[PDB]
């Protein structure tokens, strides 16, 4: 049987919440490398990664590569028993699935569940492989904002930089957009190897800006007409990717 | 132009106020400031407002410039405004208006200009019976006090240098008072006057009890109430309503 | 027209919630010594009392007394309206029935409301002529904390009192109550003429002295088989009396 | 006899206590102290109390006097106790028990003498693998806490001289840990072992804490589990309840 213990209920939670469009299910990969959920909108669009590098957990146990599709419903039900931020995660395999268990080491408290699962092949991290040729970190809070500004008008996201400045572009009707991003106000931190130019979904762009919220370190990555990639990490190490398709 | 406000917070709520009466208004930045005038449909509400240079940070206009802007996407721009955030309004060279908003980051909005109506100037310099100054904040509360009595109808009644607004009720009637006794009142003058305005039209214009610090209240028997919410460096925004039938 | 200015919303609303078995309609009268009203209950056991003598009516205009019926709920509602307790009561006579008005200094509000009422000959107080040959004061809280006794056991209050001391006694079904009332514990006062006895409906005294309750300085009377005296006043004023029939 | 306690409302909720499990008791007054002892219909749940002479302000005790009353008359009247309200147990002449409060103003209730059954006493001395003790109102929130879990059965569990209290739910089970590691335990004695009793009359004995301030918990495998509630000046209210199927 397969075990893992992760040390944040809450961060664990958070990540969930961000899997967009869910389907109220998903196939947890148990890897040597990695615990990871992988899902890929119909239209392609949009990736999705729930990812847990095994750096971050403790007392894992693998024998062999294992993937359980499960009710990520079920999943949450648990996960909310948490009331402290030093509260724990275990996920032990079973014959019928998993048996997630939290602990808080504070209140001594433990909560057990055994979520009915359906085991299979596991899946596969097959992220597009190419060179991010502009990339800044930014906290969540001001991606959310600028996905409220692009509510507001524009059809398309034209992102670009230069030496040192990221610029997001939108028109619509006459009205038009742009913010610009700079280095201490308020990215972090700001990487450019080339000047850079790309155009992403506005729609999918600002359902992910919004999830990003749940972190102040948010890394943001893309390059002439390819992907763009988004990480979103936690303070206990868990972390989301999204992959979002360009337009061209 | 050029133009810059460094508490944007307060200066969007002039237009989250002015939104509650008309649709389309029209910039109208001169030398001396920026001159801001309409009409609600019903032409019951008559808006004049000033806002003088010296309230603007940053005030660069060389010739008179009318800018016609839809109400409802500027403010919802002005919505996304924090506590920090500073603004600037500007016309590139399509005549279009820029909102720039800068605190956490910069950025840009632009309007495509549009036809902006003419309105004709009812009598500005017209005499009232009863004129009163108030804190804003006070008289905001006591308008949103008496919204929840359950009327549409408002009644102004000056008795003595005091001011009584009532408003109906299934059961009876509740009525303020405010004067220079009860704190209510920081000036009262002239003499006696009672006219019913409607309620919808006072209680919209509450919105500027952030922006203004007192206003002043004018009106006489069967004339239009005048409400004055005064602005720093010597600003204001008239709200004209005339009495009931 | 009758006009009368009561110094209190809050005691003025306090009185008739003290009306017991209501009706939802009683008759104010409008005398020039006191505004009134005057219940007795259908099995004719207790009466009920509402008085405010003139001394405690301000600007008090009486032209000819005067009693007019009322629903007694539309005189709560109004009432209802007073916020602080330095309200203000104006009663004033209508061709159609009264004009409440609930004034405030504080914040200088005002309520109105026309009361729909049917005037009519005005009643008088013929209230039992007896001599209490004992009385006591006490805290209505005290009271009632003996209503709730007696709610446990008795079916008839046998009350009586000798040089200084005051008892409640019933008896059922083999249980026994018996409390003790002396000077400085509960009573603020008590004075007695001669040893007195006498028993009072259980039911109806437990119903009175929970009410007693809205008064710090609640006055008993009673003597020898006589009619019990109860008076409830307010700091401004106002006066509930009840008057129970003994059982012989 | 004639008794009297001065903190009438802590007394007061050993009584509440009982009325969880049985309607009629026997106060059993002995020169060493007050005795009560019953059990449940379901004989589930067995009581013993012992409330030291030295528990009393006032114990005068010549012979041994025992007194049969309905609880719930008791209780009622012990319900109407201030939290400065002293209480006096009395026996008249014809052998009525006379509950006299005394603090605002005296008052006293009467109760007539009923027939008291005899119990008979299972087991006390029994030897218990597991012992611990903790502290009345920890426990008590701990298990206040277990019940809310929505559970009819609650399985006790030591290993490592570590108690872990257990109950089902829809999902799955949630168990709280005590040791002297959380601070949960005081102590903690013996070896290991586990059983699951009935939820409801382990709760039942949660009023206790006010009067009790530790508790002293022993158990076994497929023996009853034993919660004394110990009260000042050497008294205890021990509660015996039989394992499950």
């Amino acid at each position: 049987m397969i075990k893992a213990t992760y040390s944040s209920a809450k961060d664990f939670y958070s990540l969930l919440s961000g899997l967009l469009k869910v389907t109220d299910e998903i196939i947890l990969n148990f890897t040597e490398d990695s615990i990871f959920s992988r899902y890929l909108t119909d239209d392609k669009v949009l990736m999705v990664i729930f990812k847990i590098p095994k750096e971050y957990l403790e007392d894992y146990t693998i024998d062999k590569p294992l993937g359980i599709k499960i009710n990520i419903n079920d999943l949450k039900k648990i996960l909310g028993k948490a009331k402290s931020k030093s509260a724990t995660v275990t996920l032990e395999e079973t014959e019928a699935g998993l048996k997630v268990t939290v602990r808080d080491e504070k209140t001594g408290t433990r909560s057990n569940i055994y979520i009915k699962g359906e085991k299979t092949s596991i899946d596969q991290l097959t992220e597009p492989k190419v060179n991010l040729s502009v990339t800044f970190t930014t906290d969540g809070d001001v991606l959310k904002d600028i996905a409220r500004d692009l509510s507001l008008v524009g059809e398309e996201v034209e992102i670009s930089a230069d030496e040192n400045t990221v610029t997001l572009s939108t028109e619509e009707a006459g009205r038009t957009y742009k913010s610009l991003l700079k280095q201490d106000k308020p990215l972090k931190s700001l990487n450019v190897e080339s000047p850079s130019k790309a155009v992403y979904s506005i729609e999918v762009l600002k359902d992910v800006f919004k999830v990003t919220s749940i972190s102040q370190n948010v890394t943001v990555g893309f390059g002439n007409n390819i992907p763009m990639k988004i990480e979103v990490p936690t303070d206990s190490g868990g972390q989301l990717i999204f992959w979002i398709a360009p337009r061209l | 132009m050029r133009v810059k406000v460094i508490d944007a917070d307060a200066f969007s709520y002039i237009f989250r106020t002015l939104e509650e009466f008309i649709d389309e208004i029209t910039l109208d930045f001169t030398s001396d400031g920026l001159k801001i005038r309409g009409i609600d449909p019903s032409r019951v509400t008559f808006i004049d407002i000033l806002i003088p240079a010296g309230y603007f940070e940053e005030y660069n206009v060389e010739k008179e410039e009318k800018v016609g802007v839809k109400l409802e996407d500027f403010t919802d721009v002005l919505k996304t405004v924090t506590k920090n955030d500073s603004l600037y309004l500007e016309t590139d060279e399509n005549q279009n208006i820029k909102v720039t908003l800068d605190g956490v980051y910069e950025r840009t909005f632009t309007f495509p200009s549009i036809v902006a109506s003419e309105i004709e100037t009812p009598n500005l310099n017209l005499e009232f019976p009863f004129k009163a100054k108030a804190l804003t904040v006070t008289f905001t509360d006591i308008i949103d006090e008496i919204e929840d009595i359950g009327g549409d109808s408002i009644t102004f009644k000056a008795e003595g240098g005091k001011l009584y607004l009532s408003a109906n009720s299934d059961m009876g009637s509740s009525t303020i008072e405010l004067s220079t006794e009860n704190g209510g009142l920081l000036e009262s003058e002239g003499g006696d006057a009672e006219s019913v305005y409607g309620l919808e039209y006072v209680v919209n214009t509450s919105k500027m009890r952030k922006p203004s610090d007192t206003v002043e209240i004018a009106f006489g028997s069967q004339i239009p109430l005048k409400l004055r919410y005064n602005l720093p460096q010597g600003g204001y925004a008239d709200f004209y309503i005339a009495p009931r039938a």
